[PDB]
RNA sequence: CCUGGUCCACCCGUGACGCUGAGGCGCGAAAGCGUGGGGAGCAAACCGGAUUAGAUACCCGGGUAGUCCACGCCCUAAACGAUGCGCGCUAGGUCUCUGGGUCUCCUGGGGGCCGAAGCUAACGCGUUAAGCGCGCCGCCUGGGGAGUACGGCCGCAAGGC
RNA sequence: UAGCGCCGGCCAACUCCGUGCCAGCAGCCGCGGUAAUACGGAGGGCGCGAGCGUUACCCGGAUUCACUGGGCGUAAAGGGCGUGUAGGCGGCCUGGGGCGUCCCAUGUGAAAGACCACGGCUCAACCGUGGGGGAGCGUGGGAUACGCUCAGGCUAGACG
């Protein structure tokens, strides 16, 4: 399914805008930069106070809809996070941080998220040499997530590692840009990173 | 430096010559979220007399928490009226879990890892007082062998 | 401070049945069918009523004397007329303390009513109002007579009967009051933070206690006064 | 005649603390009077002393408690806020070293009857024993 | 006249002989049944008089079974404190019945009221607990259908469990 | 290739028209008799997505058969009362036994499954290897506070 559709449409219902076109949520042409109130007929209306469901639900989906995931490996995702042993939240963000696809996102590979997904099920993207085709591709501490040498003839893979010079990284990613390579150096931490999510509203949800 | 949430708001009636007069309840818990709850129960012929009324009330009515790593020293069970709380340590990354009541009451009161369960009858005001004197007849291991000086 | 012999009527409590089984351990025997105080408690508990009427006073606190039994208004409304602490004569109102800031607009009144007798207004607005502000006054004076003079919460409470004031005794717990009484058998203790336990209908032990703790109040303070005119009350 | 003397002393306890009671007297048993020394052990009584009724030999247990309070209901804070007994006459209750309660997380005590002696859930624990799941108290 | 229970005082005797109690067994208001007797008053059914729109009622005049007795059945109830029994523990005040005692009063048993702590959804309970505990038995699991049907046991029948 | 359900409250998602206790909807509360966010259609929205709904069944919530963990004055519930059989329960002290109870050691607890770790199919599902377990029962040895039993003793219960 993938919700494969209008994106910026979420960035107005989820009241904070989300980057799922990678740039032109950066540009004044977002529709949140000009249209924060939710999509609809009944969009700029006088919202009532929600309920506590709603609030769960809605912060839910926020984090949801920022991967790109579908429920079943969310919540697959969650199940196995509150499995573990230690904080169900945290786990479950560098879970979903370690995801192929969500990991060529933050290497700078790719602009968005689902563009890095047609990236990898394409088979332009390896992991330690051998070829990858799955965004669901969970990538270990010490993995190294390279560009196909096929591929780095690509007039995209050019133009995002051209803009990648001088553009840092992830505390726990390296970037080696001439040889368009990177390093997942280890699980981020909750301070690692910025989402606009809070992780224990979606533990309370699925909690019920 | 004080955070404000309502419980519920109820409209009840009384009867008088020539129809029903009604009168709006509300309960509202008031907390810094360091170990200091309030709760509330404000009556008016309006709804924001009412909620302001309880806001007052609450803060009036303060329980000092002893939290223990965001979550209780040890499980207490209270029984307030028909309605029983039930209350259980956690270690953390477990997260509040517990009705609306007693979760915004102990999200108020700074806890964020406890286990909870409502018993008997489930009125929210009686389980709100339930867990009010559940917070105050709670001592820590300081306040034991203080009471056991002799 | 000189009353270990001079207690004379005030072991006399009331009779057998009226009383209070927590009084039971200030008790010292049953003559003909009268609870009778302990003597050695009386003292016992006086010491650190006293000291804590000590410790207040040379602090600069402010006691409220409550009075109403008609035995102990003329005694209460002349002992807290000394040295300033206010007092409660003809009723205990409910509220005073709980509910202070209506009966302190309840002041405002009474000190606006003393300015307009006080300015030349009185003879506008004719007689009409000449006579209900007059009655009204007359009664706020007859209420307030004391209670004007807290312009705060009290730091402590003075009762004579804990029993017939339990409004007032009762409104001090709420609010964390320090609660000094003259206990007798009819009373509960418990409630009492520092207890007196003397007779509370004879006159000469309201006088005596009363009498000398307003002595030990002004002792703290310095400027020793001379005894209270209250002993001509015994009529 | 008192079908569990134990339950009738616990109860005779609470009910006298609920009172705040000076002393209690309970008639005495050597079970009774080994519990009683766990009691005093812990703090929960200023302690215990035998003495003679008119005619049979008692205990009197000293009680305990806390300062008294403020604002309403000065009465003071119960040292003993709950004990019950678990097992009674007609359901015994034995448990295993490893099935001994942690009462309160720590912060009361069960007491155990072991074949080592009358013992508290940490002693038993550090003795390595289980037995009979006398009573709760904390 | 025969006879049961119970309370107190003395501290005399036995030495845990105790508590409860599925079944079983016996007692069990009134009404009702059988046999015999009795039958004043009352009185189902019934005979009438009124009232009423009608009055198979209330009201009025009569009146049989019955009410009564002996013997044998029947096993029901708002059989009610709508609260099973026993023991221990937990403020008191007042009224009363009944003992004992240094007989203003204390102490023991019983019957009421008000109330400490506490309990209760509340009303209320509160040393005669509905409080705090322990032991044992009985019973409840939404309302109607229904205390009906079937089966069994009991009963002369009505009918009961 | 994108579909299916929902948008009165529980429960996330609202307007227009049609209809007029009609036609219908409905898990529960309930909605419709002129201006229906509940019927029917449309627009829009919410939720999932090669699925979405429905029905049936099981556990759950349900502490609503309450061992953990409920009750019986007035809400369903104390037997009409007693006598008493079996059964359940048993005041204080000493000793013997060691049945209940407890402890140690040991055997048993197949594999698969479950849990944990690593590894093999590009991941996963799936699978492999290793690790950890565990009540119960058997055996040997030990403990005796409590419950039990036996023997004796006591008088506070009980009876005389
Ligand atoms: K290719
Ligand atoms: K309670
Ligand atoms: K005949
Ligand atoms: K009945
Ligand atoms: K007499
Ligand atoms: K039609
Ligand atoms: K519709
Ligand atoms: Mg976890
Ligand atoms: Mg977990
Ligand atoms: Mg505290
Ligand atoms: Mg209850
Ligand atoms: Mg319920
Ligand atoms: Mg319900
Ligand atoms: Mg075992
Ligand atoms: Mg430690
Ligand atoms: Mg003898
Ligand atoms: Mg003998
Ligand atoms: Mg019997
Ligand atoms: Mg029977
Ligand atoms: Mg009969
Ligand atoms: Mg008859
Ligand atoms: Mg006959
Ligand atoms: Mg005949
Ligand atoms: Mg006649
Ligand atoms: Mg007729
Ligand atoms: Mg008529
Ligand atoms: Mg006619
Ligand atoms: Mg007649
Ligand atoms: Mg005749
Ligand atoms: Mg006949
Ligand atoms: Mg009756
Ligand atoms: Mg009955
Ligand atoms: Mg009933
Ligand atoms: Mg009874
Ligand atoms: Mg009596
Ligand atoms: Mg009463
Ligand atoms: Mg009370
Ligand atoms: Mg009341
Ligand atoms: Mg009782
Ligand atoms: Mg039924
Ligand atoms: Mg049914
Ligand atoms: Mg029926
Ligand atoms: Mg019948
Ligand atoms: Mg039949
Ligand atoms: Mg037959
Ligand atoms: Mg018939
Ligand atoms: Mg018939
Ligand atoms: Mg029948
Ligand atoms: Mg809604
Ligand atoms: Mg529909
Ligand atoms: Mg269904
Ligand atoms: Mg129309
Ligand atoms: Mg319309
Ligand atoms: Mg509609
Ligand atoms: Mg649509
Ligand atoms: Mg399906
Ligand atoms: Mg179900
Ligand atoms: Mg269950
Ligand atoms: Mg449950
Ligand atoms: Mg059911
Ligand atoms: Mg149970
Ligand atoms: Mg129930
Ligand atoms: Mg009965
Ligand atoms: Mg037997
Ligand atoms: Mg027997
Ligand atoms: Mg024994
Ligand atoms: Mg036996
Ligand atoms: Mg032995
Ligand atoms: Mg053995
Ligand atoms: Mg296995
Ligand atoms: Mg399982
Ligand atoms: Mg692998
Ligand atoms: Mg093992
Ligand atoms: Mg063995
Ligand atoms: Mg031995
Ligand atoms: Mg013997
Ligand atoms: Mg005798
Ligand atoms: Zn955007």
């Amino acid at each position: 399914g993938r919700y494969i559709g209008p994106v910026c449409r979420l960035c107005r219902r989820e009241g904070v805008k989300l980057y799922l076109k990678g740039e032109r949520c950066y540009s004044p042409k977002c529709a949140m930069e000009r249209r924060p109130y939710p999509p609809g007929q009944h969009g700029q209306k006088r919202a009532r106070r929600p309920s506590d469901y709603a609030v769960r639900l809605r912060e839910k989906q926020k984090l949801r809809r920022i991967y790109g995931i579908s429920e079943r490996q969310f919540r697959n995702l969650f199940e196995e996070a509150s499995k573990k042993k230690g904080v169900t939240g945290s786990v479950f963000l560098g879970l979903l941080e370690s995801r192929l696809d969500n990991v060529v996102y933050r290497l700078g590979f790719a602009v968005s998220r689902r563009q890095a997904r047609q990236l990898v099920r394409h088979g332009h993207i390896t992991v330690n040499g051998r070829r990858v085709d799955l965004p669901s591709y969970r990538v270990r501490p010490g993995d190294e997530i390279a560009v196909a040498e096929k591929s780095r003839n690509l007039e995209l893979i050019r133009q995002n590692l051209e803009a990648m010079k001088g553009r840092k990284v992830g505390p726990w990613l390296s970037l080696d840009v001439e040889g368009m390579k990177g390093k997942f150096l280890r699980l981020p931490d909750r301070e690692d990173l910025a989402l606009p999510v809070n992780e224990q509203l979606v533990i309370e949800f699925y909690s019920r | 430096d004080f955070e404000e949430k309502m419980i519920l708001i109820r409209r009840t009636a009384r009867m008088q010559a020539g129809g029903r007069r009604f009168r709006f309840g509300a309960l509202v818990v008031v907390g810094d979220r360091q170990g200091r709850v309030g709760l509330g129960f404000g009556k008016a012929p309006e709804v924001p007399l009412a909620v302001q009324k309880a806001g007052y009330y609450a803060r009036r009515n303060m329980v000092e928490v002893p939290l223990q790593n965001g979550t209780i020293p040890h499980e207490i069970e209270v029984e307030f009226g028909a309605s029983k709380i039930v209350l259980k340590p956690a270690a953390p990354g477990t997260g509040v879990i517990a009705g609306a009541v007693p979760r915004a009451i102990l999200e108020l009161a700074g806890v964020t890892d406890i286990l909870t369960k409502e018993l008997g009858s489930r009125n929210p005001i009686n389980i709100a007082y339930a867990t009010m004197e559940a917070l105050r007849q709670l001592r820590t291991k300081a306040d034991v062998e203080r009471l056991r000086k002799g | 401070t000189v009353k270990e012999l001079l207690e004379a009527g005030v072991h006399f409590g009331h009779e057998r049945k009226r009383w209070n089984p927590k009084f039971a351990r200030y008790i010292y025997a049953e003559r003909n069918g009268i609870h009778i105080i302990d003597l050695q408690k009386t003292m016992e508990e006086l010491e650190r009523t006293f000291r804590f009427i000590e410790d207040l006073a040379m602090r600069g606190g402010t006691i409220l004397f409550v009075g109403t039994k008609k035995q102990a208004q003329d005694i209460v409304r002349m002992e807290a007329e000394r040295a300033g602490m206010p007092y409660v004569n003809q009723r205990w109102l409910g509220g005073m303390l709980t509910n202070f800031k209506t009966i302190s607009q309840r002041v405002h009144r009474l000190e606006e009513l003393e300015a307009l007798f006080a300015s030349p207004e009185i003879e506008e607005r004719p007689k009409k109002e000449q006579v209900r502000l007059k009655h009204e006054l007359e009664r706020l004076q007859k209420y307030l007579s004391g209670f004007r003079l807290l312009k705060r919460l009290p730091d402590a409470i003075f009762v004579v009967d804990p029993t017939k004031e339990a409004i007032a005794v009762r409104e001090a717990r709420k609010l964390f009051i320090p609660v000094i009484a003259l206990a007798d058998t009819d009373s509960d203790p418990d409630l009492v933070d520092y207890i007196i336990p003397g007779n509370d209908d004879a006159i000469r032990s309201i006088q005596l206690i009363l009498s000398r703790a307003v002595d030990l109040i002004i002792q703290a303070r310095g400027g020793v006064v001379e005894p209270s005119p209250s002993y001509a009350l015994v009529q | 005649m008192l079908t569990d003397p134990i339950a009738d002393m616990l109860t005779r306890i609470r009910n006298a603390t609920r009172v705040y009671k000076e002393s209690t007297d309970v008639p005495a048993s050597r079970f009774k009077e080994e519990i009683l020394r766990i009691l005093a052990r812990e703090g929960f009584i200023k302690g215990y002393e035998r003495v003679d009724v008119d005619g049979k030999p008692y205990l009197r247990v000293y009680l305990k408690y806390g300062p008294r309070r403020q604002g309403p209901d000065p009465r003071p804070e119960q040292v003993i806020h709950h004990i019950r007994r678990i097992s009674k006459p007609g359901r015994r209750v034995y448990v295993g070293v490893k099935e001994i309660p942690r009462v309160r997380r720590g912060l009361g005590i069960a007491i155990l009857s072991t074949s080592k002696g009358v013992l508290t859930d940490r002693e038993a624990r550090k003795l390595g024993v289980g037995g009979e799941l006398i009573c709760e108290v904390w």
